[PDB]
């Protein structure tokens, strides 16, 4: 029902810093939502399901994403880490019951269930691996993508049988080493000679333009089984958060980390504040640590680490102000007492 | 012979000699008379370690008492043409090109051993044939002596003028005395 | 259905290919005729053909196995060799996939015997381990009980009355049979340089392509004997990617097309704006894989502002709106 | 106990926690008398990571088996926190590591260090 910019609109209120992301998801969502309001298809070509698959760093979003996209969507919405997933007859979590999950979240509503939205997370980590040092029975692995398939298919299983022919399936998980992959396949030899192309080491594609370019072949040799890689047409990949992202979401965010200290300090009725030309400092820092959003935290951490060693010891503490300098070490954060 | 050395790796064992062994560490050696032959050799190996790495620098060891002076402007423009640095270290002795080569390299990064030696001296010919073609040699040998005056005064900092009168004859200048006249920046006595 | 019929409804998904069509097209006609007489009131037994397929990469190969397996409704299912496939530490054994069959045909082995399990990249374990999944894979590909005990007691189907086929995108392939058949040198004067963006006889060669061949290219005696069915495809030209635009039925502009209808917007594709798609794919060496991300890129910039826009009633884009110089036409209305 | 038959935990095979259980038996499973209980183990040098080898994949039968010795060795959770452990097994090989540091001399030419094999320190 909601438009394309509409959805773009209310997602980027949480989200930052990656536009063409949600642009590409914007789209392939509100395809699928018109074949579901007119399921009739007259027209003689079959359009694909539309099942898009996030793909990013590490730390780049691609979790907030699916619960943001959810608040907007009023249908039912369900996590599954495929990590808890296995095959069925063990002790691990079936598999089976990914679908029992979406029926619960609606209160038994099979036939309003129909139209909900299942996301996998983590899906790199069921790849199929080889099974030499394993256990004796490789319970997680190949098998768990295998009886993933058959549901994104469509087939009806069971309780009331559901068809997830027109269920819309999205896809997660941090492909960790598939960068690996694509450079070796599209990166090409150096010449020699005088009149040769040659690039330095340093000055080198970065992460985010690899993964703009991406194959079926490099998913397979990843571990995917090749059917799955076909069923996702749509492929929404990410890119890492830049330095101008960084700080938008070091202050615009309502739970912000920098506002999550300074409430912090309020306990004790001391307040601090942060510097602008500290903040872009503290956003670089996080950029190369290369561990996305989540570097910021602990860059933030350690600078303040000392204030709050010894703030609640000391007495008449007023404010604390923090500027690019004591953030980098090289003096100690300022203090004014009252 | 040459002797073998053998590298250790994850890989495995790997075959080299000594010279294919420092060449991997981006080292390039200069010895015996300068020619053709053995400058084209040269500057292969640089083409071959900008190609690798366009930022790590390529040591260069100079010693050689020199050879033809066409020979070796082809290591000198490779040496300025190539983004890395060169690096260029005097060993033994640098004379007549050699001398020449040894002031070309990356400005902060030349060194010479405390024992090294280097002559510098002004272009050595000689033609015979008519006397129209005695003129055109002369005048060609006498071009070849004012640009390679210009190139040693822009890396030592010396003037023209000065460049032109110590070049007039043979002068030996040791390693100590080549740190102020600008052929190089400072001398490696002992590793620290 | 006959193999004439087959051939008609095939040629509809997927164009060109001609030769290739018919010896596929008999060769399942052949294996499906001799299954559903299983009475066999004749003493003589029946025994499988098995297809191979050879052709550049991104001809359509396995497009060929698939669409072809959607005319029946037999389950098709697919394999990669780039794995090492095998029982043991020398990979996966696609006896799973065998498995994975079976259960698309409500678990019933059955039906389980007309499979047409297809085993793509068997170019990549050609002889120089690579010999040893071959070896391994003689038996399977012929009549074998022995397989991954099913979970639905356990149970032991045979793998003779499943076809299989086998196809790769043989590499430099071309150069053995050339050196075969073809005069003329590789290097000199009076050598015979092929031109790398002219002169695609690479398909016609292949035609041309006998046991003693793939012998050479390192593929073991015993497997060439398990495929008897041998078929050859051409690579497709700049004209023939700008055809499988249109003429197929589920062409990538008829389904753009089609979609756009949905809201009343109708986007026309002309002739100028088809050829411009192709040459540009060519360069990128994706051939028909490529084709439809390079399309859909085009025009997501409008389809993405074509529902908030007001007051449309048809849509149009130009060549010049394929190479960013301009933004496809809108007639208001 | 026996260090061959033990194994890294969530393997088949009789874990680190079994050299315990066969404590109680021994001990008629009394929590007060095992506080005060003494254990032994024997081949503890079979368990030895392969250092030559780098470790690649994991050794459930070498380094994974001394990493969960770790905790019950000195004390970890049934409490091992008060029961002396000795260990004892047959290093073989271990020599030759301590004649290659105390020796430290080897070599051709003339400053070389050769002794024949009689003046070799013996094992
Ligand atoms: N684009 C973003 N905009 C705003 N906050 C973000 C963004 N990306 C990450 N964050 C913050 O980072 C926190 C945790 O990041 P996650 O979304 O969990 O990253 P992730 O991709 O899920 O990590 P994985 O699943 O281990 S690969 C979120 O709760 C946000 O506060
Ligand atoms: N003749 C054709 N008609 C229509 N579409 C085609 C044709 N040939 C190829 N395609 C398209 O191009 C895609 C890739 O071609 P394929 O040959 O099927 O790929 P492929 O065989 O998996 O490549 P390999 O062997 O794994 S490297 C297909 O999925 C089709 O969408
Ligand atoms: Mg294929």
């Amino acid at each position: 029902l909601p438009t394309p910019h509409e959805i773009r609109n209310h997602l980027d209120d949480y989200v930052i810093g990656q536009e063409q992301a949600k642009k590409v998801l914007a789209v392939a969502v509100y395809n699928h939502y018109k074949r579901l309001r007119n399921g009739d298809t007259s027209n003689g070509v079959e359009l694909g399901k539309s099942n898009i698959l996030l793909i990013g760093p590490t730390g780049s979003g691609k979790t907030l994403l699916a619960e943001t996209l959810a608040r907007l969507l009023d249908v039912p919405f369900t996590m599954a880490d495929a990590t808890t997933l296995t095959e069925a007859g063990y002790v691990g979590e079936d598999v089976e019951n990914i679908i029992q999950k979406l029926l619960q979240k609606c209160d038994y509503d099979v036939q309003k269930a129909q139209r909900g939205i299942v996301y996998i997370d983590e899906i790199d980590k069921i790849s199929r691996k080889s099974d030499n040092p394993s256990i004796t029975r490789d319970v997680s692995g190949e098998g768990v993508q295998q009886a993933l398939l058959k549901l994104i298919e469509g087939t009806v299983a069971a309780f009331l049988q559901v068809d997830t022919s027109k269920i819309l399936f999205i896809c997660g998980g941090a492909f960790a080493g598939l960068d690996k992959v694509i450079s070796h396949r599209v990166e090409t030899g150096s010449g020699i000679g005088f009149g040769a192309t040659v690039k330095a080491k340093s000055d080198k594609a970065s992460e985010g333009e690899l993964l703009a370019q991406v194959e079926p072949e490099d998913l397979i040799k990843f571990g995917l089984i090749p059917e799955f890689i076909g069923r996702l047409p749509v492929v929404a990949t990410l890119n890492e958060l830049s330095e101008e992202a960084l700080i938008q979401i070091l202050k615009e965010p309502k739970n912000a980390l920098t506002k999550q200290y300074q409430a912090l300090f309020n306990l004790e009725g001391v307040d601090l504040e942060f510097r602008d030309e500290a903040l872009d400092a503290i956003a670089k820092k996080a950029m190369a640590r290369k561990t996305g959003a989540r570097g910021l935290r602990s860059i933030v951490e350690a600078a303040l680490l000392d204030t709050m060693y010894d703030l609640p010891s000391m007495e008449d503490v007023e404010k604390v102000v923090i500027d690019e300098s004591v953030i980098d070490g090289q003096s100690e954060p300022l203090l004014i007492y009252g | 012979l040459v002797p073998m050395v053998i590298e250790q790796t994850s890989r495995g064992e790997r075959s080299f000699d000594i010279y294919s062994r420092l060449l991997k560490e981006r080292v390039i050696f200069l010895t015996g008379q300068v020619e053709d032959h053995m400058a084209n050799l040269i500057v292969a190996q640089m083409l071959f370690l900008e190609a690798e790495n366009p930022e790590k620098d390529i040591y260069l060891y100079i010693n050689s008492p020199g050879g033809v002076i066409t020979a070796g402007m082809s290591i000198y423009d490779t040496m300025q043409f190539i983004k890395p640095d060169v690096s260029t270290i005097c060993m033994g002795q640098a004379a007549s090109m050699g001398a020449f080569l040894l002031t070309a390299g990356a400005k902060g990064k030349r060194f010479c051993l405390p024992n090294s030696r280097v002559m510098i001296h002004q272009p050595l010919g000689g033609y015979q044939g008519q006397a129209t073609d005695i003129e055109i040699h002369a005048r060609e040998i006498l071009k070849v002596k004012g640009r390679m005056n210009e190139l040693m005064a822009l890396h030592t900092g010396q003037s023209l003028e000065q460049i032109e009168r110590d070049t007039e004859r043979d002068r030996f200048l040791s390693a100590p005395e080549a740190v102020e006249y600008g052929l190089v920046d400072s001398i490696l006595t002992h590793r620290n």
